[PDB]
């Protein structure tokens, strides 16, 4: 394990950024998805009707 | 006579009330003519889905013969004394007014008593009128202004009686029978929902005596509508064969009550109106109109203030080619938010003067005065004197206009109705984004 640390000094710090990223992504993906659905709901509700003479 | 003294010198509108509930009112003048008519609170707003169009039908049938006066005999009277008989049915009001001479008031009121009480509803006449209404509907289909406004009403008040049109669908027109018409007239043409207005050279006491002698045997002493809901939507009747593209964009405005109407009108007076055959062109104070004349973006544009009993539509309607809808949407929204965020004082003064001129000049001639009387006793419940209008306009300032526009314009979902080559018309998301400013 000492040699592993020698190869990857940033291991624990890497996992710390990983945990923070996981929480931030789990908070962000739903919210950006909600914004996308909110902006796209205008289109995904259309009721196009064809009325030829 | 320094204007204000002239406003005070305007004779008042005396108001009475019969035992039947008829709100008889009159404004006395010195002219040798007069306009007397009953305004009823019927209209498409009080019409259900199956009954939609019955008000227009009964208004059509009203003048074509009564019980006591069979057929053209009624008309034979109106032309014999020079009277002009006219009618109009709004989504919430109906009216039959008879222009006449001041000495023909005793007869004219009688005719009115015959029109609204002893109607005919002749079945053969109904059949003759059905195809006439169908052809009138076909004519209105070519009315690219009325069609657009009906589209706006349908897409703004969807799912509510206010979305219904005055004439109603053709299906209802062909389906409607005499029973529906007589039920409608018996249910809506009630005495408490009628106001007998009469402007011109008519003395109020004579009007009261005539009403008590003719309109006495009306209803004794019930559709009271439901609060309609505004739904920010859009209708795009894309038809590129049409030469121009009529667009109407509105927001939920105030009603007949809610004094915010007075400042709001001022804001509209700031935006103003313009069309191709105007005067100064690229000099008028309206930035919208000046830009339109400078770049020839359109052939017409207007700011309406359609306000109903509990709600209303406030916005604009412009007629332009297919290649300039985006630019005018941009400029119109820019003017709206310029008023919303920084309205200045000088533009407010100009709007106050324009509104003053509108109210004053509109109320000239016996017909507009009588129409104002009848409409005001129904909507406001009182004939608002011009002095009160002057005071209410005077109270309006820059801060009041900014606040009221912020309440009704800023960050609000609008209702859009476009007809014609409206491909350029920005998507509803872009319009809604234009309904708010990032800088502010
Ligand atoms: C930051 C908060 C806003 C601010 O400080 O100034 C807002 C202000 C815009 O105010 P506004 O009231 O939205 O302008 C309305 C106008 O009609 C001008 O806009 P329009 O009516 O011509 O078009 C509507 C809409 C059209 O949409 C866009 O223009 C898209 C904006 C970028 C979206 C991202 C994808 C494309 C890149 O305009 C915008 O969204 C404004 C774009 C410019 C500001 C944002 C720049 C983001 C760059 C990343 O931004 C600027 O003037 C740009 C410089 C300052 C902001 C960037 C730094
Ligand atoms: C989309 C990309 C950004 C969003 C994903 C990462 C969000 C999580 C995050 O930023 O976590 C914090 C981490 C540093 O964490 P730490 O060393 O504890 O420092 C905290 C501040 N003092 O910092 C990071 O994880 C920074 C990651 C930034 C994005 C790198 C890739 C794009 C450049
Ligand atoms: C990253 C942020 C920009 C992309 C996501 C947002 C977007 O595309 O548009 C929303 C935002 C606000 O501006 P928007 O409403 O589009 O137009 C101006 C108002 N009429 O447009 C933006 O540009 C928002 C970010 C700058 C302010």
């Amino acid at each position: 394990t000492f040699l592993r640390w020698a190869s990857e000094p940033e291991h624990d710090h890497r996992k710390r950024m990983g945990l923070k990223m996981l929480m931030m992504m789990g908070l962000l993906l739903p919210l950006v998805y909600a914004m996308k659905r909110h902006k796209w709901s205008v289109l995904k509700s259309r009721k196009l009707a064809y009325r030829p003479p | 006579a320094t204007y204000a003294q002239a406003l005070q010198s305007v004779p008042e509108t005396q108001v009475s009330q019969l035992d039947n509930g008829l709100r008889v009112a009159s404004e006395q003048s010195s002219q040798p003519t007069c306009t007397v008519g009953v305004w009823i609170d019927a209209g498409s707003r009080y019409e259900n889905e199956k009954n939609n169009g019955a008000g227009y039908f009964v208004e059509h049938l009203a003048f074509k013969g009564t019980k006591n006066r069979p057929g053209s005999a009624l008309e034979k009277e109106v032309e014999s004394m020079g009277a002009h008989l006219n009618a109009y049915s709004t989504r919430e009001h109906t009216a039959y007014y008879i222009k006449a001479l001041s000495k023909d008031l005793p007869k004219a009121v009688e005719l009115l008593a015959d029109i609204v009480q002893n109607c005919s509803l002749e079945d053969s006449q109904i059949e003759k009128e059905r195809d006439v209404i169908l052809q009138e509907l076909q004519e209105n289909d070519s009315s690219m202004r009325d069609v657009v406004f009906d589209y706006l009403h349908a897409t703004a008040f969807q799912g509510t009686p206010l979305a219904q049109s005055v004439e109603g669908p053709s299906e209802n027109v062909r389906k409607l029978s005499r029973a529906d018409l007589t039920e409608y007239v018996s249910q809506h043409y009630k005495a408490p929902r009628m106001v007998l207005a009469a402007a011109g050279g008519v003395e109020h006491r004579q009007l009261l005596d005539l009403a008590q002698k003719h309109f006495s045997s009306l209803s004794g002493t019930v559709p009271a509508f439901t609060p309609c809901r505004f739904t920010g939507s859009e209708i795009r009747h894309r038809d590129d064969a049409l030469p121009l593209a009529h667009v109407a964009i509105a927001v939920e405005g105030p009603g007949w009550a809610n004094p915010d109407n007075v400042p709001l009108q001022v804001a509209n007076a700031i935006i103003g109106h313009y069309d191709s055959t105007y005067g100064g062109g690229t000099h008028m104070s309206s930035t919208l109109a000046s830009v339109a004349a400078t770049r020839k973006l359109c052939q017409s544009f207007q700011t309406f203030n359609i306000c109903y009993a509990e709600t209303g539509l406030l916005g604009a309607h412009f007629v332009c080619d297919n290649m300039s809808i985006d630019d005018m949407m941009f400029f119109l929204q820019g003017q709206w938010m310029r008023l919303c965020t920084s309205a200045t004082e000088s533009e407010v003064v100009r709007g106050k003067n324009i509104l003053r001129n509108a109210l004053v000049s509109h109320l000239d001639g016996t017909t507009p005065v009588c129409e104002d009387i009848g409409r005001s006793l129904l909507t406001y419940g009182r004939r608002i004197p011009l002095a009160e209008w002057e005071s209410r306009i005077a109270e309006v300032d820059a801060s009041v206009v900014r606040e009221v526009c912020s309440k009704y314009f800023y960050d609000q979902c609008p209702a859009v109705a476009g007809l014609g080559p409206i491909e350029q018309l920005p998507d509803y998301n872009r319009i809604r984004s234009g309904m708010f400013w990032l800088r502010f």
